[PDB]
């Protein structure tokens, strides 16, 4: 059943680039709570962390996202950007986010493709 | 005039680039200098429509909602993102629902000036 979960993160995409707030509230609530029983690990997973991160983060609720992106910051890259602007935010847990972006910077430095909305380059 | 355009097409892909990512400051100034610039064109050219509305996003974004909603209320008639920018204003502060009221009934009746665009954030 990977159909359904594909198009309600679509849905979130749109929603989001709709400019609407507290929409995919909802929406990447169900999909953290869909993907955390079939894997732990798979690229799904790590989706939906950083789309349920994405929107607590964007919708005012930072003290949510900040243990949220802290628990699985060393997955995805744009899971770290959202613990290091709400570490920003919160001036908490700073030290982690530094390291963990060293470390991604060093990755493009010694010889993360995923397209999805509001990733940074 | 040759490269005139360039530029203002240019500034408004920059942009779009910057509000894409969670970058605000930055796609304040460019909002900022593109609607400076765009102050010369005439009010019929279809680029100044699109730089006010982009103002009007960038100054709604930064939580600066007072600005985006006078940027918004000047020509609040001429552009269908302008009159979503002023709706999100008024809503936010309670003040002046009543034109937003009589734009909006206006804009969704004839859809159902400018409407269209390819801009980020133009309602559906």
């Amino acid at each position: 059943a990977l159909s359904t979960i594909i198009q309600l993160q679509d849905c979130i995409q749109q929603a989001i680039q709709q400019l609407n707030y507290s929409t995919a509230e909802f929406l990447a609530e169900l999909l953290y709570a869909e993907c955390s029983i079939l894997d732990k690990s798979s690229v799904y997973w790590s989706d939906a962390v950083y789309l349920y991160a994405l929107s607590l983060f964007l919708n005012k609720s930072y003290h949510t996202a900040f243990q949220i992106s802290k628990e699985f910051k060393e997955y995805h890259l744009g899971i770290a950007y959202i613990f290091g602007r709400c570490a920003l935010q919160l001036s908490q847990g700073v030290n982690e986010a530094i390291l963990t972006l060293l470390s991604i910077i060093n990755v493009f430095s010694s010889n993360l493709n995923s397209n999805l909305v509001h990733i940074p380059d | 005039d040759d490269q005139a355009l360039s530029t203002i097409i240019q500034l408004q892909d920059c942009i779009q680039q910057a509000i894409q990512q969670l970058n605000y400051s930055t796609a304040e100034f460019l909002a900022e200098l593109l609607y400076a610039e765009c102050s010369i064109l005439d009010k019929s050219s279809v680029y100044w429509s699109d730089a006010v509305y982009l103002y009007a996003l960038s100054l709604f974004l930064n939580k600066s909602y007072h600005t985006a909603f006078q940027i918004s209320k000047e020509f609040k008639e001429y552009h269908l993102g302008i009159a979503y920018i002023f709706g999100r204003c008024a809503l936010q502060l309670s003040q002046g629902v009543n034109e937003a009221i009589l734009t909006l009934l206006s804009i969704i009746n004839v859809f159902s000036m400018v409407l269209n665009s390819n801009l980020v954030h133009i309602p559906d």
